[PDB]
């Protein structure tokens, strides 16, 4: 999707459009609908998915939570080119990115298109919250001079 | 669109519903008997004997099969076709204008005589006015029940072969389409043009054609003439049917049609006939003998009753 | 097998094994249908709704070709109305008796031969000429074009979608300025001048 800047979303977070979030976390939706006790069959759970009741989004709120997501450009010129962030549901057709870094991604906003990868596994969560999340790396691996300088 | 179908998707649906051990084993034993129609479980005694005893009674497999019948494409497997209809009626609505009850009366029994016509059965079910007709409309709105797979997006067009054009009261070949290749195609476009000149579709059927005549014309080998027309299909302005206008016979008579008009016009004469249910093969053989085709009545009855013809079972 | 014949008796065979292939629209597409054409090959015996656009186009051609000879016919009736004044002028009578008032008898012999021959001759050639153009264009309305040897008929449907601006944006200026909408901003919280007009 296309990236749009906004004056919020503390350094670990990203604006995730609600239309994009429902389909990516869809299997977790099936799981927690079959779990919390409102369900009959998986196909009827799907029926609830495309009927989009107001309770489904209440499920998704607890689905996303502490389980961040990966961001990828088409080019990656270094390690920091890809980072993970905590999704926050936002109304729109565009994705919101944190303003403080225009550097590691190297691209300003002309309407460039951005990729979003979702790892699941189990330990992929910790692997995402340890060696990836942007708040862990404030420095560049080739220098040591602080990146994410305000401008 | 290069997608998995049949027991791949059905078995993938079976793996979703949790089955500890036995339900999974007998489940996989059920899913393999599904056919293109989907409602044929064939003999249940074969599924029971295939388990090789060691308990697993019939009562345990009955609920498993009933669970197989509840899958995504409504009615699945079961038996007798009278089962899946009940499942189609149970999960359809559950709130209906008295369609559920009468649906169980019609689907239960008596449906065999009610399919051709109602008549006296209208007094059996006690329904009247538009309730019975609307119920029959519901039965007509139900459903083969499955056949939701396939997903046949593409058709494999014939793409023709060689072509012809009718001039001043005469049809001539042209071989229109698209040096050794040009002449190689000119031979087929030549012998094919002369074959289209000697054979005219004309009016009503086609003139009988003998491979010995087309082979005697250009002195070409009949094996190579009919060998190419077997695989390839010559596309004319009407029809599709190239080898059909090649293979024939001498009709074994001086006053005559070939097997093409013999079987064709035989089924055409049998099309309009039997004011009620004559189903008379000897009468059709006499009608064929009245035209001078020299029919022994043995070949006309056996050859005429074949190829989708209702005969002789129409009696 | 018999149960197949029973199934064919129930629903009238319901086309039976004949397949389901259709034109059904892929997702991500909405809106209404602008127009439907459905061109057909010669001798297909189409009937269906394809004759409605034939009659519609015929009405358009008739309405387009009518006004020309209505104006020119008004000119013919204007010159006849001019020559009938020279003699034997019945005024409102001739005004209440249309269609040449049956030639208005013979009047003078010169006006008989000249006026009658010119009026009937020109009028007949205009009517026959309009009929000729209408029959030729009629041959143009109903016909068929060249087509692949393996196609019978082709259906064509048009669609339309209304799309409204959203944060995706990407509007551009004439000076080379790109950009995208950051947010959709309500009216009340935006700055305004001394007169109260918001930006």
């Amino acid at each position: 999707s296309v990236i749009t800047v906004g004056p919020y979303l503390r350094l670990h977070q990203c604006g995730l459009p609600k239309k994009m979030a429902l389909e990516l976390f869809k299997p977790f939706i099936y799981g927690k609908l079959e779990l919390r006790g409102l369900a009959t069959t998986i196909k009827a759970a799907k029926k609830m998915v495309e009927r989009e009741e107001a309770v489904v989004w209440d499920i998704l709120d607890e689905v996303i939570r502490e389980h961040p997501v990966l961001l990828n450009r088409a080019p990656t010129l270094h390690r920091l080119g890809i980072q993970a962030f905590e999704p926050v549901l936002i109304e729109g057709k565009a994705i919101q990115l944190h303003p403080l870094v225009c550097a590691a991604y190297n691209a300003d906003f002309d309407g460039d298109q951005m990729a979003v990868h979702v790892p699941l596994t189990l330990e992929a969560q910790l692997e995402a919250r340890a060696l990836m999340m942007s708040t862990n790396n404030i420095l560049s691996p080739a220098n040591g001079e602080p990146i994410i300088v305000p401008s | 669109e290069t997608t998995q179908t049949l027991q791949d998707y059905l078995m993938w649906q079976v793996e979703l519903t949790p089955f500890t051990d036995t339900d999974r084993a007998i489940a996989t034993s059920i899913v393999d008997a599904v056919d293109d129609t989907g409602y044929l479980t064939i003999q249940i005694e074969d599924i029971v004997d295939s388990i090789g005893d060691d308990e697993i009674g019939l009562e345990e497999v009955e609920a498993v099969l009933k669970r197989i019948q509840r899958f995504d494409p409504v009615g699945v497997a079961a038996k007798d076709l009278r089962d899946c209809l009940l499942i189609q009626l149970s999960q359809f609505a559950k709130e209906t204008p008295w369609l559920e009850e009468a649906r169980l009366i019609i689907s239960d029994h008596l449906d065999l005589l009610a399919n051709h016509d109602f008549r006296t059965l209208m007094r059996v079910t006690r329904l009247k006015e538009e309730v019975l007709k609307e119920a029959v409309n519901l039965i007509q709105s139900l459903d083969x029940x499955x056949x939701x797979x396939x997903x046949x997006x593409x058709x494999x067009x014939x793409x023709x072969x060689x072509x012809x054009x009718x001039x001043x009261x005469x049809x001539x070949x042209x071989x229109x389409x698209x040096s050794a290749n040009d002449t190689l195609l000119r031979v087929s476009r030549c012998i094919v043009e002369q074959q289209q000149a000697f054979f005219e579709q004309g009016e009503e059927y086609m003139k009988p054609m003998v491979l010995a005549d087309i082979a005697q014309a250009v002195e070409m080998h009949e094996s190579t003439i009919s060998r190419v027309t077997t695989q390839k299909y010559l596309h004319s302005p009407r029809g599709i049917x190239x080898x059909x206008x090649x293979x024939x016979x001498x009709x074994x008579x001086x006053x005559x049609a070939s097997s093409t008009a013999i079987r064709a016009l035989v089924k055409k004469l049998i099309a309009a006939e039997n004011p009620a249910k004559p189903l008379s093969d000897s009468k059709l053989t006499s009608m064929l003998s009245e035209q001078g085709i020299m029919v022994a009545r043995r070949t006309v009855a056996k050859y005429r009753e074949s190829l989708s013809i209702p005969p002789s079972n129409q009696r | 097998t018999p149960e197949e014949k029973l199934l064919r008796a129930i629903f009238g065979e319901k086309a039976s094994d004949v397949k389901d292939s259709s034109l059904r629209v892929p997702n991500g597409v909405s809106g209404t249908v602008i127009d439907v054409q459905v061109f057909t090959r010669d001798g297909v015996e189409k009937d269906k709704r394809a004759l409605e656009i034939e009659e519609m186009q015929l009405k358009q051609a008739k309405k387009d070709l009518s006004e020309e000879l209505q104006i020119l016919e008004a000119g013919l009736f204007s010159r006849i109305r001019a020559v009938l004044v020279a003699g034997g002028v019945e005024a409102e009578k001739l005004d209440k008796l249309p269609r040449d008032r049956w030639l208005e008898l013979g009047l003078t012999d010169e006006e008989k031969q000249n006026q009658l021959e010119q009026l009937a001759e020109q009028y007949d050639e205009l009517k026959h000429e309009f009929e000729k153009k209408l029959e030729a264009k009629r041959r143009k309305i109903t016909q068929g074009d060249d087509l692949a040897p393996g196609v019978l008929k082709i259906v064509k449907v048009y669609l339309a979608v209304k799309r409204r601006i959203q944060p995706g944006d990407k509007m551009a200026g004439r000076h080379g300025n790109k950009g995208v909408i950051s947010k959709i901003n309500p009216i009340e919280d935006m700055p305004y001048d001394e007169n109260g007009t918001p930006v």
